[PDB]
RNA sequence: UUGACCUCAAAUCAGGUAGGAGUACCCGCUGAACUUAAGCAUAUCAAUAAGCGGAGGAAAAGAAACCAACCGGGAUUGCCUUAGUAACGGCGAGUGAAGCGGCAAAAGCUCAAAUUUGAAAUCUGGUACCUUCGGUGCCCGAGUUGUAAUUUGGAGAGGG
RNA sequence: GUUCUUUGUAAAGUGCCUUCGAAGAGUCGAGUUGUUUGGGAAUGCAGCUCUAAGUGGGUGGUAAAUUCCAUCUAAAGCUAA
């Protein structure tokens, strides 16, 4: 099947062929909207393996959002505090940029749930994606209990509380010796070590 | 005619304790893209159709390069939508024929050497030039009209 | 002294004081009761193996383990989707590399087969009065090492030495066959 | 087969040894007969990419030693760059 | 002050001492008076040092003139000459 | 000249859904200074208060790209302990984890990637009837750029 | 517990002999810049530039080269106490 060439010759993204599929596209996506409605997936290998599957219910959208860092809101530059905190124009944004690229469109389509995202192509000024949604009112999926688990209602906005794929990346959560800080929370371990704890009997 | 077909081995299924011998063998197009691209690389595959219009292009453009190493006679026709209508879809993007009845094999090995031709023996040159050197025409009247006079 | 205190934070918004433990006992052995009659019949908590712990400090120590692997429930006889309806742990991660240890988990299984009882899916249940705890009818043993006593064999080999020449054999064993390649290279 | 003292280059306690049965994920490297077959036909699609192409005539220059300085850098690492230019040096063999 | 030590673990550093004085109190009590009147390599009671959770066997204190075979991870020179002199035999065990 | 296809649209179209409130606890983002250092910029206060986004009766984490250096352990959480220790700091003030051990609770697993090819075997909707959190039968539709069945690395598949 | 309904030329499990064994890409990683905590020529995350391999890849708390050995299988996902 197409299912193992497609994902060995999207990985040759400098050969002769894709650099000119990358530039093609590169010119249809920003003469659309920043968010609008992919009708397939332009990757389906990439899609097929995050958990598209093509039925009814399965929405692609397709989203533009800026590059570069992010300059502080302070008006003029005038922290008004001690002179480190001065800094304005080298400051980073925690969350990546597509985590920010799949809360856009998913505070636009609120019925939809999202379920993941990929990569697609890219500009000096800004970076594309391409979101893959899951309608929880669609018949289809509250059937067919492969897919029954997104409509439990602790589901809600996964996207924005950051628990997709890059989510758990950019909070830092996975095991190992190295993820000590944020192993099960960055906050709840916080306030787990900082917490006097006193037992009746005084050990 | 599969519901008719059904009906029809089921009731010689229960009275002639049959083995679905009852229906004979099929010959039809497989036109599936993860079925055909599997019917190649076994070389059993007689004639690959290939649209030239997919909208991922990316889907296709291995399967000229795939069919003059495993053998098999490709051609590429015009049109998904012409596809779709032979084997009951909208569009198919490929069509494969395995197997073909023995009073038509003659028709189909006359077909193929005028297909390989065009495709398969000009494949060796195909991939030595580059495409794309068209441009508008008040461009092209501008460095004509500018060559005339140099 | 000089002595260390980290109070310079807002510390007084996180004291938790536990006056719960009086009351969480009773709702815990509660949780017990109620699950007891749940699983009316079966011994509340599932069988589990014998091993031995890591970090040369606690070597010497036994303790129950997970569960056993695939290759000691296949030696007693049965599979492993079946050992978990029977009540036996089944961790499929671990490996084992010992003899003695897999010796004493097989012995393990053997000795849980014959106490236990299955009942058939069609019925007649026969009423069996459950015991409340697998891990008290199967205790974890320490393993003995040696006799009490023995008699005296002497050699002579002053037990120091022995472990001072072992000491520096590890210390010089790589500069001693940078010397042993040097003589074989030559000429 | 360790020795039986607590110090030494075999420490601990000598004990019969099992060899277990081989664990299945740990032959994840080894590729098929198939995806050899695959990256085979794709890297006659796809040809060379652009700084591969500045390795091909930089080793026909001026010799592998330069190349793998190169290939330390287009890459990330230093074991990286001998796995590529050993590649390169396929790429010439099958040209002539 | 020193070089510093990272990822310190005390596991590798278990070692906790006895000293030759005691020596019988991991002999159980009852016992005690039998193999004390006993001259006799023939039955000589084993004492493991390491399962009552001791490293090192030190030399601190005089033993009597009883035949004793140890088990121990580490001895002394001076621990492993004292007991000696009594008859017994030390062996390394890991 | 008709008849498909692709992309894009409209309708008070058939049926649906989201916003707001609460916000003790939970998951993120963003983010100060008074204060301590007898000054102070560093550090501290603090990865905290304030501001913003999103859930539930719990949330989150979770079935190892783990800890280890052993005669080896075996998903995550919580407690006792490791420990005011290793470690970092105008090495100043200050800050400060994790692995083992005991215990509470215990539960495992699912896709992508294999041609059903001697038969898209799958699914929403519309409409009749019914034993209605649904079922059966016909008709359009989705769908071959891949919906079922089989497989998830502890394995597993194809022939015998 | 008691009662009438049998679903199945359906489904599952185990022994042996062979050929096999598909396993996630602007990702892992590196450079630099900011931010973070005990993580100490770099503990996380993020921006930009560069950008892999398949007996490979990640880690093994002092950088780099060279030779080994151990241990797990990342870049997709669910789940009570």
């Amino acid at each position: 099947g197409a299912y193992k060439y497609l994902e060995e010759l999207q990985r040759k993204k400098q050969s002769d062929v894709l650099r000119f599929l990358q530039r093609v596209r590169v010119w249809e996506y920003r003469q659309k909207n920043v968010i609008h409605r992919a009708a397939r997936p332009t990757r389906p290998d990439k899609a097929r393996r995050l958990g598209y599957k093509a039925k009814q219910g399965f929405v692609i959208y397709r989203v533009r959002v800026r590059r570069g860092n992010r300059k502080r809101p302070v008006p003029k530059g005038a922290t008004y505090g001690k002179p480190t905190n001065q800094g304005v124009n080298e400051l980073k944004y925690q969350r990546s940029l597509r985590a920010t690229a799949e809360e856009r469109v998913g505070r636009r389509a609120a019925n939809l749930r999202v379920l993941n995202s990929y990569w697609v192509n890219q500009d000096s000024t800004y970076k594309y994606f391409e979101v893959i949604l899951v309608d929880p009112q669609h018949k289809a999926i509250r059937r067919d209990a492969r897919y029954n688990w997104i409509c439990d209602p602790v589901h809600k906005h996964r996207e924005a509380r950051g628990l997709t794929a890059t989510g758990k990346k950019s909070r830092g959560i996975n095991k190992g010796h190295k993820f000590n800080n944020t192993k099960a929370g960055r906050r709840k371990t916080w306030k787990r070590q900082n917490t006097l704890s006193l037992w009746r009997y005084r050990k | 005619e599969k519901k008719e077909r059904l009906t029809k081995e089921a009731a010689a299924v229960a009275e002639g304790k049959s083995k679905q011998d009852a229906s004979p063998k099929p010959y039809a197009v497989k036109y599936g893209l993860n079925h055909v691209v599997a019917l190649i690389e076994n070389k059993k595959a007689k004639l690959v159709l290939i649209a030239n219009d997919v909208d991922p292009i990316e889907l296709v453009v291995f399967l000229p390069a795939l069919c003059k190493k495993m053998g098999v006679p490709y051609a590429i026709v015009k049109g998904k939508a012409r596809l779709g209508t032979l084997v009951n879809q909208k569009t198919s993007a490929v069509a494969a024929l395995t197997e073909v009845r023995a009073e038509d094999e003659a028709a189909l090995a006359k077909l193929v050497s005028t297909i390989d031709a065009n495709f398969a023996d000009k494949y060796d040159e195909v991939k030595k030039h580059w495409g794309g050197g068209i441009l508008g025409n008040k461009a092209q009247a501008k460095m004509d009209k500018r060559a005339k006079n140099s | 002294p000089i002595l260390k205190n980290h109070f310079r934070k807002h510390w007084q918004e996180r004291v938790k004081v536990h006056f719960d433990q009086a009351g969480k006992k009773v709702s815990r052995r509660n949780a017990r009761a109620t699950r007891a009659a749940k699983i009316a019949p079966r011994p509340l908590d599932l069988l589990r193996p014998v091993v031995r712990a890591p970090t040369v400090k606690y070597n010497r120590k036994v303790r129950a383990g997970r569960g056993f692997t695939l290759a000691e429930v296949k030696a007693a006889g049965l599979t492993a989707a079946y050992a978990r309806t029977i009540g036996i742990a089944v961790d499929h991660r671990r490996q084992n590399r010992n003899q003695e240890i897999f010796d004493a988990n097989v012995q393990r299984l053997k000795e849980y087969q014959s106490k236990i009882i299955v009942f058939p899916r069609n019925g007649k249940a026969p009423e069996a009065e459950q015991v409340l705890s697998a891990a008290a009818t199967f205790p974890i043993a320490q393993p003995a090492t040696d006799v009490e006593a023995r008699a005296v064999q002497d050699n002579g080999e002053s037990a120091f030495r022995t472990l001072r020449l072992a000491r520096s054999e590890k210390k010089f064993r790589g500069i001693r066959e940078k010397r042993a390649r040097e003589k074989a290279e030559a000429e | 087969v360790k020795t039986g003292i607590a110090i030494g280059l075999n420490k601990g306690k000598k004990v019969t040894s099992m060899t277990p049965a081989p664990k299945i994920s740990y032959k994840k490297g080894a590729a098929s007969n198939r995806t050899k077959f695959v990256r085979s036909l794709v890297r006659e699609i796809a040809g060379l990419s652009p700084y591969e192409r500045r390795l091909i005539d930089l080793i026909r220059n001026s010799g592998e030693k330069r190349a793998r300085k190169v290939a330390k850098k287009r890459l990330g690492s230093f074991t990286r760059a001998k796995a590529k230019v050993e590649e390169m040096n396929n790429i010439i063999a099958a040209s002539r | 002050v020193g070089m510093r030590y990272f990822h310190k673990q005390q596991a590798h550093f278990w070692k906790p001492v006895l000293n030759l004085d005691k020596l019988w109190t991991l002999i159980p009590e009852d016992k005690r008076d039998q193999y004390l009147k006993s001259a006799s390599k023939e039955t000589a009671p084993v004492i493991d040092t390491l399962a009552a959770g001791y490293g090192k066997i030190l030399g601190k204190g005089r033993i009597p003139n009883v035949p004793v075979i140890v088990k121990a991870r580490f001895v002394s020179k001076l621990a492993e000459e004292k007991i000696r002199a009594a008859g017994g035999v030390v062996e390394l065990i890991a």
